[PDB]
RNA sequence: UGAAAUAGAACCUGAAACCGUGUGCGUACAAGCAGUAGGAGCCUCAAUUUAUUGGGGUGACUGCGUACCUUUUGUAUAAU
């Protein structure tokens, strides 16, 4: 509802946005499924048909007094195929639209809860220097944190590209996992009411 | 995600063979052996384990029967004589009397004789 | 100088100041438990045997602490039969000590 | 202290020169010295090839009276394996092992 | 969410799959289920 | 020489099968899935005022006891 910025002016945000609930079962699948989505899943293992050679039968069915084959590349023989050889596979799930909005909604809303949500007016550096944002970093006390704002700035973007644990992200390439893997989050008060419109 | 079994089939046979100390030949060395010799030990600890009250009772009423012979009746008429004189001292425990304290079996054996 | 008693289901023959085991009491440690229902006390000579229990003479013990025994281990096999189970087993207990046996 | 000598790699199965070692294993550095020199076993031959290094060592390395020493210990392992094929009958062909063995000598006061 | 440590799945979300022929204990051991010997114990039974 | 040389070239680590050497105990009048439940003796460590317990090794003697898998109505099976 009712946020105060680091300054001190008031900005209210709306409930359905930013005080909704936690539906952790909610979050887990939306979280697991970005994580699944970052696989490319590629790989692949040779089968009986892939293996070089191996067409003719090693021996006769009876008489040798051994354990009959059809192949020496058989899944039982050193060198031979493999049983269910893995393929390449897509990890992709589907998340409902309002599944993912539901998440986001109940994400921003548990980081106001364990004041993890930072709200500044505006979060601009003069020049694409690291040891700037840096600083203006240690005055707002978040040294490691996700900084959201609208139209990431070309000279803010080289600032945080350096610092470890810092990210700069638009209101619109914010994922999930972003908002709980950093240990704040620096939403600036123009990209907190595109979430409140956007979710 | 290639799983290598080598780590944990070796502890695990490990753990097989190191319940099989001491015993003869392949039983404590080779685990094909081994394993199923360990598995019989425990079916007849089972079943000794059973059969221990089933000895040691043998063990005490033959004891008693010894000590009730040498002064004066049997084993199934004194067990009756302390069943109508209400005591309830245990076979075990009777057949320690019997065998480390004489003096207390002969005057045990006498209230079992008054009573019948 | 010793008396039988009764606890947990089994008759033990005691003697003063013997550490004696015995089946799980609820009782702390340190804790003094009287028996007041001894079977038969033999002092020296004099025997005095309880028809079912000897009147007034009694034991007092103290629980010196609670434990496990070793471990047990239960294997159940059936042959041909593809059944196989294990488990184990630790029995709970109770160390006691005799201080005396009231005559 | 105990002077150690080895003789890895004597072209020999083990079994057949554990029977010349059981004769020397204890015995003064004379009289397993008189048994080996008149011994008929091919395995007698190394056993006294070690045995003499094994004296030299102490008399050399260590400035140890020979005359006092012993056979302390003694064992033969056994080697590394060279695999042939012998052919036999109806085209088939057998593995032939060629046993080789290590000859360990220990002497001491 | 807190952390991507405390997510859980909500539990009754998820169940643990079925492996056919994993040892005595696990109820599926040397067989699948499949009973014995037949044409729909086989490798390629189908119920048609 | 090297930190390391049972890291010495068959060389990182060095499991098991398998084969030796040493020590302790048992074993040459006793019949069998070789264990298990008891159990004397001996040997060895730690306490303890000094053989009393506790831990470890061995196992005389007694009772009971015909491997496992598969397949079967049914297997110690001389069925796989």
């Amino acid at each position: 509802m009712d946020l105060k910025t680091v300054t001190g002016a008031a900005v209210e945000l709306s409930d359905t946005a930013f005080g909704r609930e936690f539906n952790e079962a909610l979050v887990h699948q939306v979280v697991t499924a970005y994580l699944a989505g970052g696989r490319q899943g590629t790989r692949a293992q040779k089968t009986r048909a892939e293996v070089s050679g191996g067409g003719i039968k090693p021996w006769r069915q009876k008489g040798t007094g051994r354990a009959r084959a059809g192949s020496i590349r058989s899944p039982i023989w050193r060198g031979g195929g493999r049983a269910f050889a893995a393929k390449p596979q897509d990890w992709s799930q589907k998340v409902n639209r309002k599944m993912y909005r539901g998440a986001m909604q109940c994400i921003l809303a548990e980081l106001i809860r364990q004041e993890r949500l930072i709200l500044v007016e505006e979060l601009t550096i003069s020049a694409p220097k690291t040891k700037e944002l840096i600083a203006k970093l240690s005055e707002l006390n978040a040294p490691r944190a996700l900084i959201i704002t609208k139209e990431v700035d070309e000279n803010l973007y080289l600032a945080a590209r350096n610092i470890p644990h810092v990210n700069v992200l638009d209101t619109s390439e914010v994922d999930p996992v972003s908002l709980i893997a950093f240990d704040k989050v620096i939403m600036s008060v123009e990209a907190a009411k595109q979430f409140e419109e956007a979710l | 995600a290639r799983v290598k079994r080598g780590v944990q089939a070796n502890r695990r046979h490990k753990k097989i063979l190191k319940r099989a100390k001491g015993y003869y030949g392949a039983r404590s060395r080779v685990y094909r052996v081994a394993v199923q010799a360990v598995t019989k030990a425990g079916q007849y600890a089972y079943r000794d384990r059973r059969n221990k009250k089933r000895t040691f009772r043998r063990l005490w009423i033959a004891r008693i029967n010894a000590g009730a012979r040498l002064n004066g009746l049997s084993y199934s008429r004194f067990i009756n004589g302390m069943k109508k004189a209400n005591i309830t001292i245990d076979r075990r425990v009777l057949a320690d009397i019997a065998m480390h304290d004489a003096a207390t079996f002969g005057a045990l054996v006498e209230k079992a004789k008054a009573e019948l | 100088m010793y008396a039988v008693i009764k606890t947990g289901g089994k008759q033990h023959r005691v003697v003063v100041d013997e550490l004696l085991k015995v089946e799980l009491l609820k009782a702390e440690q340190g804790e003094t438990i009287t028996f007041n229902d001894v079977l038969m006390v033999v002092d020296g000579e004099t025997v005095k045997i309880g028809q079912p229990v000897v009147d007034g003479a009694s034991v007092e013990v103290e629980v010196i602490e609670h434990g496990r025994g070793e471990k047990i281990r239960i294997v159940k096999h059936n042959r041909r039969k593809h059944y196989h189970k294990e488990q184990g087993h630790r029995q709970w207990y109770t160390l006691l000590k005799i201080k005396a046996i009231n005559a | 202290m105990e002077v150690t000598a080895k003789l890895r790699g004597a072209a020999i199965s083990a079994q057949k020169v554990r029977l010349v070692a059981d004769e020397v294993r204890g015995k003064s550095i004379e009289r397993a010295l008189d048994i080996l020199t008149y011994s008929n076993k091919k395995g007698a031959v190394f056993v006294k090839k070690c045995l003499n290094s094994a004296i030299a060592n102490a008399e050399h390395n260590h400035g140890l009276d020979i005359d006092g020493l012993k056979v302390a210990t003694i064992y033969v392992d056994e080697g590394i394996t060279l695999k042939r094929i012998l052919p036999r009958a109806k085209g088939r062909a057998d593995r032939i092992s060629k046993r080789t063995c290590h000859i360990t000598i220990k002497v001491g006061e | 969410g807190l952390r991507l440590n405390e997510l859980s799945p909500g539990v009754g979300a998820k169940k643990t799959a079925q492996r056919r022929g994993r040892g005595i204990g696990s109820g599926l051991g040397k067989t699948g289920g499949r009973g014995v010997k037949g044409q729909k114990s086989r490798s390629g039974s189908s119920i048609r």
